[PDB]
Formats: structure tokens, sequence, C-alpha cells
């Protein structure tokens, strides 16, 4: 039962080349972006945020899900070409307002019950 | 009927003793450094521990963890034990071996210094189940109690 | 049925739907799995998931069914079934005024190829199932998150989903601007344990399993 | 304390690694004891587990040898040499 | 009866008394807790008790289809006037 | 049976990177299962038939307000179904999350015999019904 | 802690911090924002307003329910201090008034209130309190802004032994009157500004930054008593600040080293228009004094809040300066002003 049905990615090359012109249309998404959006966001860390969202998911091995992602993140990327995300949309990745979470074990415990 | 019991006379804040020695309320930070200090310069039989009734082993591991590695190896219980022999050496020193499960085929169960209406009432209650099915005979040495 | 609590049967229709559901059965065997019709004369015939074309194309041209009035493309997850996600179909028959009903099952990854051919009424819910579902349907011309909010994250109503939801809104000061905090409820949603533990209906009882 | 303190085994009944163990506790389990009206082994027998080995040192040294078929007139050779050196 | 508490608050029927050392008494300030004056305790301890001579009397509690539902309620302790336990009316037991 | 250019999967499905929970509540949150205990008052049966994916519990704190029980568990009240423990995991392996199992309670053979209840030279012999 | 004084939760709108910080006068800048930060982790914020509610509107979005409990209070009324914080276990100062009212004698913004405040709250049994000082602060210095300020510093230091003084420097943010205010001399001349601005180094902070310090000064229990200054991450001689923002609004550059003689007369008619004193006598060598380095006291740098460069945010106040033609502009199509500093 192992051998299943595939969307795209017949291999993971395929996976692989998907991956590759999405970023290279992200890669130069980043700095128009802002500019029209009116983003207090400098293009630099505009780039590396795809850059860490990219291999924040990159360790899946499933060829079937991969390219999921990838159409999910083609998509998230074409709703944002035309304007149709806004302000809060964009800056949303961009995480702002919450306190860093616990890092030591000294934190976790102060803060409660949480783990 | 014990859920009360945790409502009433609940501890839940660090509770250190004042200048007056007095306990009082205090931050973690005052606690885990009242503690940590009187640690530090104190090593060997200097630092012992005193097991109570109703702590789970994931404490206990971290206890026996923290004095023997201050090479404080003298994890003592309440519930005293007699050492002599294999008593914590061999585990059937101290189990229910034959299970509360397994006593029901027993003939004569002979219990040694227990009162389990009391002391253990699952327990008590497993034998009297046997007592009327299986037609077990027990017998208690000591107290006359019912 | 003197009695009018219950609502009465109606079986000259009942046999008919039968009589037709074994009309579809051997004329494409090679994708109907099982089909049957419950007591409310309601039919349903079982379709493979690569057969969404043309036991569609079936009944939106055949001169005998000619079902084109397509109702409902709903999904129902069922966690137990490896295939959870469940793709259900609905047509309507506007000469014989009937309602078929062709479902099918899929799991999160696998497609299905768009049936905005057959029914191009699909192309609007094929949206929202993406959306609300989350399953993803090959060679669709737009599928696009429609309904949920912009930029959301996962799939509502799989069931793993929380009825919260993982990120609640406010508007801050400082940056003078929406911004999507991690939720943190007023109240806690009182979840109410509704199972009477005695049999319900000896009828539609699962037998030991 | 370069001597050991709770010298831990962790044996299964029926563990055919666990047999060459099985025969060591049961004929000369007691003459190790005896030996140390001191320090002990902790049996803590257990089941469908292969036969290991800790050795609780004083001050928080700790470490394993595998003991998986090892007969019983030879796994003495192995405590033997870490009881060894103690002193 | 509504009681007050050291810092003049007035306590519910329920017992609620914020202290002084509350943070949370500071929206008391500049307005006011509403009280229900009608402590629901003592406007049923002031209704007497009927006499009823049967060993078993029904409860509806007046105004037929508006009131509780009638629940008989039991009259042979002589030490405890039997309450019925949705409308608290205590019935009573000639005494023999 | 299915032949069109199907990928031979031999990796555990890992869907969870799709379903987007947050990262903090994919690794910190123990999922366990187990088929309910019948609720002891009621001596009716047909609620210990299924199995369930059931979270642990965090903290609820009283409101500051009248006194709702605020929570900041999403994953909290998220009881699933399951028909079979084989199917449990299967849900929780697909989404890799850290889980523990639990045995279906099953009943022993009660030997119950009305003309036990009276006997002449056995014990079991009841003095009120 | 208090039965129900002790903290609770994740950090978020329902979440009980413990902390009733009755902050003193936050209908205004920085009072804004310390209630949004405030507010973020839950907490019983009693701000007592003096203005129409209509203008105290704005800050109930940032508090949950039964959060932002408002109250009414007057300077003068003794009783009204001491209702405002009787149940608030810390107490966060933010009177004052950088500008001059006829009521409100220069002094009294800085020294009568905030000793009026200091004392009460010490006499309600607080743990805490925060006044706000001038990085400046010095009451020799010509500066009745630097005059008041000292003196109020050190009585509330003397009346409350557990003080804990804030002397932020030249605070920037969206309504700061200081970048508003320095693009503003485009609308009203030829920048009347003192020697061309080769005269004053001055070290602006972003307002998150100091009131991200006061909220992280709560939680330290060792800041009773400590006089922590808020500093920005540089210096900036005054020149650079008229130069580069002109440049990030994109506003004709006409500098005018006016002399201090006839850019005092301005100040007064500036105050003549009986409803707002947009420069007053004190704002004229307000600006022309240098910020003192003061490098004894802490600072917030060792608190755990770094400090944000001004450069790298100011279009997110300058924008609004910023023409239809030239709105779009960002910091990277502008030179970074020269960073005369340490
Ligand atoms: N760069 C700067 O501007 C710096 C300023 N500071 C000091 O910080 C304090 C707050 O600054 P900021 O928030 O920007 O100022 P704002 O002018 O924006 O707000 C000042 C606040 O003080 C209140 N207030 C002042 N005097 C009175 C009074 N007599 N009665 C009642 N309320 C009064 C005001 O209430 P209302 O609005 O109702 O009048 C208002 O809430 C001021 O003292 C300021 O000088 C310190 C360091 C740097
Ligand atoms: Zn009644």
């Amino acid at each position: 039962g192992t051998s299943v049905k595939p969307i795209f990615s017949r291999d993971m090359n395929e996976a692989k080349r998907r991956v590759r012109e999405l970023y290279r249309a992200w890669y130069r998404e980043v700095p128009n972006t802002v500019h029209l959006f009116q983003l207090d966001i400098s293009v630099k860390q505009g780039r590396d945020k795809v850059r860490e969202m990219f291999m924040k998911n990159a360790h899946v091995t499933d060829p079937r899900v991969v390219d999921l992602l990838v159409i999910k993140g083609k998509m998230e990327l074409e709703e944002t070409i035309n304007v149709w995300k806004q302000r809060t949309h964009i800056m949303r990745f961009f995480h702002e307002t919450e306190a860093p979470r616990p890092t030591d074990f000294l934190s976790k415990f102060y803060v409660g019950h949480d783990p | 009927f014990a859920y009360d019991g945790l409502k009433r006379q609940r501890l839940t804040q660090p509770m250190i003793r004042n200048e007056k020695g007095l306990l009082t309320y205090t931050t973690w930070e005052d606690a885990l450094s009242r503690v940590a200090g009187m640690l530090q310069s104190f090593q060997g039989n200097d630092v012992a521990a005193i097991a109570g009734g109703l702590v789970d082993a994931e404490a206990l591991v971290a206890l026996k963890d923290l004095l023997n590695r201050v090479d404080s190896d003298s994890l003592c219980t309440e519930e005293v034990f007699p050492t002599a022999g294999a008593g914590t050496d061999l585990r059937s020193n101290y189990l229910l071996n034959t299970t509360i499960a397994g006593v029901e085929e027993a003939d004569v169960i002979l219990l040694v210094g227990t009162n389990p209406r009391f002391e253990a009432p699952l327990f008590n209650a497993r034998i009297r189940k046997s007592w009327l099915h299986n037609d077990l005979k027990v017998a208690l040495i000591g107290s006359p109690v019912d | 049925d003197t009695r009018p609590t219950i609502r009465p049967r109606n079986d000259v229709v009942h046999k008919q739907l039968s009589a037709f559901g074994q009309y579809v059965a051997e004329i494409l065997p090679k994708y109907v799995q099982q089909v049957q019709v419950s007591c409310f004369n309601e039919l349903e015939i079982f379709i493979h998931p690569d057969g969404v074309i043309p036991v569609l194309t079936f009944l939106r041209d055949h001169t005998n069914a000619q079902f084109k009035s397509l109702a409902d493309l709903t999904a129902v997850d069922v966690p137990t079934r490896q295939n959870r996600f469940e793709i259900v179909y609905n047509l309507l028959s506007l000469r014989f005024n009937s309602q078929i009903r062709v479902k099918t099952y899929t799991d999160e990854l696998t497609p299905i190829e768009s049936s905005v051919t057959v029914y191009k009424a699909a192309n609007w819910y094929e949206r929202e199932i993406w959306d609300m579902f989350g399953v993803f349907f090959a060679n669709h011309p737009d599928l696009r998150r429609i309904l949920t909010g912009y930029g959301f994250e996962g799939h509502p109503f799989r069931k793993d989903f929380p009825l919260s939801g993982y990120v609640e809104l406010r508007y801050d000061d400082e940056v003078k601007r929406v911004v999507a905090e991690p939720v943190e409820l007023a109240q806690e949603f009182r979840k109410f344990d509704l199972n009477s533990p005695w049999e319900a209906f000896p009828a539609y009882r699962q037998p030991p399993e | 304390k370069l001597g050991l303190r709770e010298i831990r085994i962790h044996l299964c009944q029926r563990s055919p690694g666990s047999q060459g163990v099985r025969d060591f506790i049961e004929k000369r389990y007691v003459e190790l004891k005896k030996a140390n009206p001191d320090l002990p082994i902790l049996i803590r027998e257990c089941s469908d587990v292969q036969p290991k080995l800790w050795a609780r040192y004083a001050f928080g040294q700790e470490k394993n040898v595998s003991l998986n078929n090892f007969s019983a007139d030879q796994v003495t050779r192995t405590l033997e040499n870490v009881l060894s050196g103690k002193a | 009866g509504v009681r007050t508490s050291p810092t003049g608050e007035k306590v519910t029927h329920t017992g609620q008394a914020y202290d002084d050392g509350d943070y949370r008494r500071v929206r008391f300030s500049d307005r006011q807790k509403e009280v229900n004056e009608n402590f629901a305790i003592d406007l049923i301890a002031e209704q007497p008790v009927s006499e009823v001579g049967s060993r078993v009397i029904s409860c509806d509690g007046g105004g037929g289809a508006l009131g509780h539902p009638r629940v008989y309620i039991n009259l042979d302790k002589e030490t405890k006037t039997g309450t019925c336990g949705y409308c608290g009316l205590q019935f009573r037991q000639p005494h023999h | 049976t299915q032949d069109t250019q199907l990928i031979a999967v031999d990796e555990k499905l890992d869907i969870t990177t799709l379903t987007g929970v947050p990262e903090e509540h994919i690794k910190t949150r123990k999922v366990r299962i187990f088929v309910p205990a019948r609720n002891n008052m009621q001596s009716g049966v047909n609620n210990t038939k299924k199995w369930k994916m059931e979270f642990d519990t965090r903290e609820r704190w009283e409101n500051p307000l009248m006194g709702w029980s605020s929570t900041a568990d999403p994953l909290s009240n998220l009881v699933l179904t399951f028909s079979t423990k084989e199917d449990a995991v299967a849900f929780a392996e697909k989404n890799g999350w850290s889980f523990d199992v639990e045995e279906r309670k099953v009943p022993k053979p009660k030997s119950k015999s009305y003309g036990a209840n009276f006997s002449w030279n056995k014990r079991t012999r009841v003095s009120t019904k | 802690l208090h039965h129900a004084l002790i903290p609770h939760g994740k950090g978020g709108r329902s979440s009980v911090s413990g902390i009733v910080a009755t902050v003193f006068g936050a209908t205004g800048f920085l009072g804004r924002y310390v209630v949004n930060h405030l507010g973020r982790m839950g907490s019983q914020v009693i701000v007592p307003y003096r203005c129409e509610p209509y203008d105290t509107m704005h800050l109930r979005p940032m508090g949950d329910l039964g959060q932002i409990i408002f109250m009414e209070w007057n300077g003068k009324d003794k009783d009204s201090i001491r209702k405002v914080v009787e149940h608030s276990n810390v107490v966060i100062n933010l009177v004052g008034r950088e500008w001059e009212t006829k009521n409100f004698d220069f002094e009294d913004v800085f020294v009568k209130i905030p000793h009026a405040i200091a004392q009460v709250s010490k006499e309600a049994g607080v743990e805490k309190l925060i006044h706000i000082s001038h990085l400046n602060a010095d009451i020799k210095s010509p500066s009745r802004y630097l005059r008041s300020k000292a003196v109020g510093e050190k009585e509330v230091r003397a009346a409350f032994p557990e003080a804990t003084i804030i002397k932020p420097s030249d605070i920037f943010g969206r309504e700061d009157r200081f970048l508003n205010y320095f693009a503003s001399m485009r609308w009203f001349g030829g920048v009347p500004l003192i020697s061309l601005g080769k005269e004053t180094v001055k070290q602006p902070v972003y307002i998150v930054d100091v009131s991200k310090g006061i909220i992280n000064a709560i939680k330290d229990p060792d800041a009773k008593g400590k006089t922590f200054a808020f500093v920005g991450p540089n210096r900036y001689l005054l020149f650079d600040l008229v130069q580069y923002i002109f440049a990030v609004a994109y506003r004709p550059f006409l500098p005018y080293p006016l002399p201090h003689f006839a850019y005092r007369w301005v100040g007064r008619l500036f105050e003549v228009s009986p409803f707002e004193p947009w420069t007053t006598r004190d704002k004229v060598e307000r600006v022309h004094m240098s910020d003192m380095t003061l490098p004894h006291l802490p600072g917030l740098e060792d608190l755990g809040i770094q400090a944000t460069p001004l450069e790298l945010k100011a279009i997110e106040v300058l924008r609004r300066h910023r023409t239809y033609r030239w709105l779009t502009s960002e910091m990277e199509d502008v030179k970074p002003a020269k960073t005369v500093n340490i």
C-alpha cells in the first residue's frame, strides 16, 4: 500500500523544482510589497523572513505533502501580489506584540504551570 | 470524600521565614536563593531527605538525583522498612506479589499485623468477595478487630 | 398509517429509485462500489475518487437520467476512517424531479480533478472545500481561499481544529493597526457531555466490529 | 568517592540473555550479598527487557555495560572489575 | 437583612464581601453595588406554617399551572416540619 | 489496482505542516486516548464503545470580572471520536503528535446463579433480597 | 501577594498579572502607549481622567472588560488622589504639561502634583511608585522645564523612599511634539533654530523602549529607590535632526541660524494665541540646551530593554508630513544623519 497517487511531485527533484521558482517569485516580491503597502519594514528582513519560513517546514520528506505547501505557499503569494492582503495581513507574519515565550526551564517555571 | 481537603489550607506561594522567623509570602527568587545558598556550602551527610507518603516517583527520581550529585545518598523515607537482609535488595520483599486480582483462589490468608478493613479497604473488599464465594479462610494475628 | 405521529412511507417511488440505482450500477460497474436507499426515499450511489468526471457526465447528459441541477458539494470528516475527508456531491433532475447524491473518499493530500466541466456551479463550491475542509482539487481554474479570512492557517472544519480558533484580533494603539494575538478567551466553552449510555435505536446499532 | 554505592542490574524473567544473570542470582546471589553487608546490588527484575547494568557510583558518576547472553560465571567477573576499584 | 462589612460594604445573600486589600474594589467607588435588599432567606422565614391533617400533602404552591410541580410532602416527622424543596413553604401535621 | 504514476511512499504520513497548528501546540501537547469508563452511577453501557482524542489540561485562571474560567488552551476542547485504537493511533501518527496508549477496559465473566443465593452447605446464601 | 493579587495567565488580555498600575494623566502620548503595554498582559490600570470623557474614550480598546476604569479626579483636591490609588498596588506617575497654562504654573506641573501624589500613594499602602523625571533634570539650568523637573524629582525622591524615578531623554513617537515639531518649521517659516544646529547634541529614544522600561521596572524588585535613566542608542547634533527630518519628509530645506535673541520673541508670540502655546519661552532654550551624558545611573540596556535607532523609524511619525508626491518614500532613499555620539 506504499504506492499512492502524487499531485505534481513525481519525485523529490520536482518538489525541489517547484520550491525553486516559488522562491524566485517571492524573492522578487518582497521589495515591492513593502513599497506599495507602505510597510515600515526594510527589504532585507522581508527577504530572510521568506527564508526562515521556507525552512521552518523544510524537514518533511513525503513527496505528497511538500508540494502541497508549494501550492499553499504558491497561493499565499498570489493573494499578496494584487493588494488583496492589507497592512495587517503582511505584518501578521512579522510577529510583534507578544513577548518571547520562555527559553530556559527557569523561565518556564517563573511564568506559570504551563510547560 | 477528599476533594474538600484540596481547598483547605493549600500552599500557593513560596513561603519563607522573615527576620522574625515568621513564614511570609515571597517570590520564587528569594526561596530559590535561600535553598541554593545553603546547599552549595554543604555536602555529603550535610544533606539528606525524608520521603513523605503521597509524592509521585517523578519527584523521587529528581530528589535521588539532586542528593546523589551532591553525594548526599541518604534518601530516607517515612515508613521505616528494616534494611537488615534483602529488603531493598529484592523486589519480592516489598511487594504484594500475588496481586489483588490473584488472591481469589487462596485457601487460607495469614494476615500479619494488619487491619485491612481500614488499613486497605479495597484489599478487605477483595477478601470479603473471595470469602463469600471462594470459601477463603482468613487468619489474623494480633488485635481481635472486626 | 392511521396514526398521525410518524410520517407515512411512500413505496411506489421507493422501489423506483432502487430500480434506477441498479440501472446506474449495471451501466458503469467499474466505479460504483455500492448503492442503497434510505427510508425517506433518498437514494445514494457511491463512486470512486477518480470517478468525478464520468459519473456526473453520465447524470448530466443521460436521456433517462439527466440530473443537471448541482445541489451541494459537501465534505464530512470521519477521523476513524483512513480517507477521513468524504467529498459529497448532490444533483437534481429537472424532468424526473429526483435527487441523486454521489460521494467519494479522499485523504488530506490526494486530489480530485475539478468537476467544473460537468457543473460550473461546483467551481465556486470548490473554492469553499479547500477553504473550509482543505482538500485540494486537481486542475482547478482558480481554487482560492474565498470564504475564510485572508492568510488563515489550517482548515477550520477539520475536526482537529478548535472551535475558538488559534488567533484572536484587536486594535493596538502602539501600531495603530489590528494585530492578531493568540486567542485568550474570557470564558471557556463549557462542553456538555450529551450521550445517554443506553441504547438509542436498536435498528441502526453497530454490531460488534 | 571512587567506591560504588548502588550497583543496579535490570534483568528479565524470560529473556535468554537474562538467563545468564538469572542463573547468577539463583546460586551466587546470597554469596554476593553476604560479602557486602554494605552497598547493595539492586535487582529490580522486569519482563521482556534485555539484561542491563547501571553502576551508581558516588558523586554522580554512573555508567552502563551490556550483559545480554552473558553466563553466570563471568557476569561475576564483570561486577568484580567495577567493584575492584572502589578505595 | 442586608449586612455591611467593615469598609461599609453591604454583603449579598450569597455572602460575597470584597475586603479592603482586594484591588477589585476600585470599581465600587464613584458607583454602587446593586444589592437585592429583599434577602431571600428572610422573606420565607416570616411566612407561617399551615396546618393540614394528612400524612401526605400536595405542594402545588398556588396559581394552578403557575407555580412549581406538585411534589408531594411527607408529613410524619414530629421534630421536623416538612418543607418543600421547590418553594420552601413549611407544612405541618396537627400536634397529636 | 490504481495504476496512475503512483509514488511508493515508504515513509509514514506527516500532515502536521499543512494543518498549521502552532509549533508550541504540536510538541508541548501530550495527546492521549482511552475508552471512557462508564459513569458508575449510571448502569448504562452505550458510551464505552469508542476511543477518543483528548489532550492535557492547561491552567484555568479565574476572570478578574464576575469569575468565568478564562483559558488560553485552544486544543483543550477537542474531544474527537475513534472506532478502534488502530484508527486512533493512525490519526495520531498521521499528524505526528506525542501520544500514549491505553487498553480497552474489558468485562470479566460474572458467574451468576440465582439458585446459589439459597443453599444448605454453601455460604453464598443471602439474608435479604 | 494578596489573595486575588496573585498573577495568572499567559499574558493575554484576560490574564491577571497582579499589577494594579494607576497611571496619572494618561490622556496623551506616553500614557496611551504605557496603558497599551499595561493592558496587553492584563492589569487593572485605573486611569484618573480629568478632561472630557470623549478624549479619554480611545483608551478603552486597549483593555479587557472591566479594566480601563476611568475615574474623575482633580489636581487641587487632596481626596482626588487618595481615591484613585487606594487599592493600586503600583503607581505610575505621568503628570506634567510640556506647555504652560495660567492656572497651572510650571512649578505645579512638576513640583506640586508630583509631590501631591507621591505622599498619598505612600500613605495608602502602595508597594512602588514611578515618577517620570527628565534625563537632563537640572534646576540650575535656565530651563524652567529643567528647573521644575529637578526640584520635583528630589521631592518625590525624599517623600517616597522607594521612588523609582525615570529620567528619559527626548522621547519620540507618533505624537511626541518632537519629530512632528521639528517637521513644523517648514510650515512656520525658515527654520529659525539657533546656530544652524551646530551647538546641541541630543539622544532621542523611541517611546516603546521607554514604555517597556517602566513595565520591566514593575517586575524588577530591585528597581525601588534606584533612579534609572532611559537613553536612546545614539546621540545627534542638532543640525543632523533638522536635515534628516527634512529629508525623511521631503520638505524644502530652508535652514537659518537665527540667534537666540529674536527666536525668544517668537516664543511669546506663539503663546499669544489663547488656545494653545505652540511654542513657549521655556521651549526657546529647551532645544538649545544639550543633553548631559549622565553615565553613573543605570540605563534600560542593563534592564533588558535595548534601544531602537531613530533613523530606523521616522516616517512612521513623518509619513503624515510627506506630501502626496513623496508619501511613499522610506528611510532607504534618505541618507542617515551624522551620528555624533559616543
Ligand atoms: N520628550 C518629552 O516630551 C518628555 C516628556 N517628559 C514628561 O513626561 C510627562 C508626560 O509626557 P507626555 O505623555 O508626552 O505628555 P502629554 O502632554 O501628551 O500628556 C501629559 C499628561 O499630563 C496630564 N496632566 C498634566 N498636568 C495636569 C494637571 N495639572 N491636572 C491633570 N492632568 C494633568 C495631562 O492630562 P490632560 O491631557 O487631561 O491635561 C496628560 O494626560 C510630562 O511631564 C513630560 O514633560 C519626560 C521626558 C521627555
Ligand atoms: Zn412547594
